[PDB]
DNA sequence: GGGGTTTTGGGG
DNA sequence: GGGTTTTGGG
DNA sequence: GGGGTTTTGGGG
């Protein structure tokens, strides 16, 4: 096997070729018809990169790969930009002027992946190591061979990606659409912005909120199966969006079954300037918050920064589960989104009791102070995605006479039949957690069987 | 403004509890819709989203007469008029029926339509589900959420706040989670089925009887 | 021609 | 190939 | 045997 860059390969040979390059861009494989899927991608290389810079303003040059297949398994699935292909029996040509490498995977020709990054992808999210640094992260048919003399070719690609997406925008200027702009579009158009934040819709939907270099804030449905890597504040770049000129209430980007959402390798120029540059966004929420009806969804907390690392669990694994689960057993610290569907006690005033830290028992404040210790004995009837269909409520406490969750309301414990200014706030927040579309991520402990909110802060 | 008249339709049943009379008479004109698909699933779209028009065995019937030669199951890519249909709301399983969500189906009953032959239609944005548009999921979530707090409201009572000392000093306390579990209502199964809106209901033919009745 | 598979030399 | 399936991730 | 493919009947 010789392999030939990417600027040397022939165009008049018209024969089987290959070589290696860094995938900037590709499409997620799609079905054409009833027997082919395809797969389109940018590729470059040291001989394949940039354009004519002096009036191109740096602009990136690359070439065009098309897969062919007649099955969606056959087909690279790029969820990360800046990883690396091999691609085995290609046959190049010039299409409209640029060099286009085709491969019929549907008969002879092959690819692999490898990972620019210490883990793939997928091995991210698993928290996988990698078998190897010369270990492909998926290809084509049932075996692959990396043969010693190829060792180098992937150690100095990889070498040469970082320096590249650290030196460069890889994704320039004249590759995607501003979305304070993306309503003047034609057609289809192409975004770079970052995951404000990722909303459970459904049991197999994401709601992206996304907000790019131009302050523009779009959202979009992200399928969780599709798209399992979409994180917040990341960056990504969504090949192929449309205006959905039908949404109202909120500014939506359509995607289709051939779209796909690209994140960035670590030594992203690009990713780690957008990632400091484009701050997060309550506008739409504090905005929503004065009408009826939200269409639009509000995270009305925000847990402490220590947690902010922890993976959420859901109230189906949180109720039905943690004692059964292997895994949910070992921990007793969780974090969980959900919506509030009632508050208890109904009376406002009654949220903060007087604790008498001996009896264990606490009673109302609706006359004097001699009770004891003010604690807010607060009880959430919740629900969430994963129990959206049935016919339960699953409760929450904010029960802070120990501690924890003692802020969750910004609002220091007090006789709430006595002080207006702190009771007139809790009845404020007790309309927001009941609202439709309003939801809490919050941090809870599970003791005796309950779970209660702590670390967790309104941010409204 | 909404350009769909889809989603406005659908929009305005879900928002006024499956009610088609409380909904604006205003939209109740005829319409005239391009057709995606025909079979194994007729779908026909507003220029924006594609949804499948129920047909009474009146509609298919009266369309057979002054349409002999017309074969239903065949009009894809030609364009169709309803002018006598009524939207309804019904409770399904969405994990079989993809044109609904959150077992929630609002259906277009035609009881009336005519063959637009040959009429070339305007070039608009590709169709989707409208049961798959984030505007309109979130619309219905706000119709289930709505019935939920009502439902929840209806039934829990006494605010039976669990007893502060099962929390507190709690070391050598071990409880079961599911302990935290509250039933909304008194449906049945394991399903929340306590809606407000009377689902409607009408015999409604399959796309399938359709096919053989034209093409056994 | 050359895979992959088994047809093991021959269809279209 | 900067594109449109049914699997109604594709 | 059958794809894709062009070898268009014959390798291994
Ligand atoms: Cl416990
Ligand atoms: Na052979
Ligand atoms: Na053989
Ligand atoms: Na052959």
């Amino acid at each position: 096997y010789e392999y030939v860059e990417l600027a040397k390969a022939s165009l008049t040979s018209a024969q089987p070729q290959h070589f290696y390059a860094v995938v900037i861009d590709a499409t997620f494989p799609y079905k054409t018809n009833q027997e082919r899927y395809i797969c389109s991608l940018k590729i470059v290389d040291p001989t394949l990169y940039l354009k004519q810079q002096k009036g191109a303003g740096d602009a990136s040059d690359y070439a065009t790969l098309v897969l062919y297949a007649k099955r969606f398994e056959d087909l690279p699935i790029i969820h990360r930009a800046g990883d690396i292909i091999r691609v085995h029996r290609a046959t190049l040509r010039l299409y409209n002027g640029q060099r286009q490498f085709n491969a019929n995977v549907f008969y002879s020709s092959s690819w692999a992946l490898f990972s620019t990054d210490k883990r793939s992808v997928t091995q991210e999210i698993n928290n996988q190591d990698a078998v190897s640094d010369t270990t492909p992260f998926s290809f084509s048919s049932k075996h692959a061979t990396i043969e010693k003399n190829e060792i180098s070719i992937l150690q100095n690609l990889r070498k040469w990606a970082n320096q590249y997406f650290s030196s460069y925008s890889v994704i320039s200027s004249d590759m995607y659409t501003a979305l304070n702009k993306a309503q003047a579009q034609k057609g289809d158009f192409d975004v770079v912005a970052k995951i404000l934040q990722v909303h459970e819709l459904d049991e197999y939907t994401n709601e992206l909120k996304l907000k790019d270099a131009s302050g523009q804030v779009f959202y979009t449905l992200s399928l969780k199966l599709k798209f399992p890597h979409v994180r917040t504040g990341e960056v990504v770049r969504i090949r192929s969006a449309t205006y959905d000129e039908t949404s109202t209430q909120k500014k939506v980007l359509i995607l289709s079954h051939y779209s796909n959402i690209i994140t960035f390798i670590q030594s992203s120029k690009l990713a780690k300037e957008l990632r400091a540059k484009i701050q997060d966004d309550h506008s739409v929420e504090v905005a929503s918050l004065k009408k009826n009806v939200s269409l639009n969804a509000v995270v009305l907390t925000e847990v402490d920064k220590k947690h902010a690392a922890l993976p959420s669990t859901s109230l189906q694994d949180l109720f039905h589960h943690a004692d059964s689960d292997k895994e949910l057993q070992a921990q007793d610290t969780f974090r969980t989104q959900f919506y509030v569907t009632k508050i208890e006690p109904s009376d406002v005033k009654e949220w903060v009791k007087g604790y008498d830290r001996k009896t264990k028992k606490s009673s109302s404040l609706k006359g004097a102070s001699g009770k004891g210790d003010n604690i807010f004995q607060v009880q959430f009837l919740v629900k969430d995605a994963s129990t959206q269909l049935n016919n339960n409520t699953y409760r929450v406490l904010l029960y802070t006479q120990d501690g924890l969750g003692a802020n969750f309301f910004n609002v220091k414990a007090d006789n709430l039949h006595k002080n207006a200014d702190a009771r007139k706030k809790l009845e404020d927040s007790a309309e927001l957690l009941t609202k439709f579309n309003s939801y809490v991520d919050a941090v809870v402990e599970r003791r005796n069987g309950f779970y209660l909110i702590k670390d967790t802060k309104l941010i409204y | 403004q909404q350009q769909s008249a889809f989603k406005q339709l659908y929009t305005e049943l879900f928002n006024n509890e499956g009610d088609f009379s409380k909904v604006s008479s205003n939209l109740k004109k005829p319409l005239k819709c391009y057709v995606k698909e025909s079979y194994p699933h007729f779908l026909v779209t507003d220029g924006y989203f594609f949804v499948a028009p129920y047909f009474t065995k009146e509609a298919v019937n009266e369309f057979h007469a002054k349409f002999p030669n017309v074969n239903i199951v065949d009009l894809t890519d030609k364009v169709i008029v309803i002018n006598n249909w009524s939207l309804e709301l019904r409770r399904v399983n969405s994990a079989e029926v993809f044109t609904s969500y959150a077992n929630l189906e609002a259906r277009l009953i035609v009881h009336s339509f005519k063959p637009n032959l040959q009429e070339r239609l305007n070039p608009t944005r590709y169709p989707v589900n409208l049961f798959r548009d984030d505007e309109f999921k979130t619309t219905i979530q706000h119709f289930r959420h709505t019935a939920l707090q009502a439902a929840i409201n209806k039934t829990v009572k006494g605010d039976n706040l669990v007893d502060i000392s099962k929390v507190a000093d709690a070391a050598g306390k071990k409880g079961k989670v599911d302990a935290g579990i509250v039933k909304a209502s008194a449906s049945k199964g394991d399903e929340f089925s306590d809606f407000s809106f009377k689902e409607g209901n009408t015999a409604t033919l399959k796309i399938a009887d359709i096919f053989v009745q034209e093409k056994g």
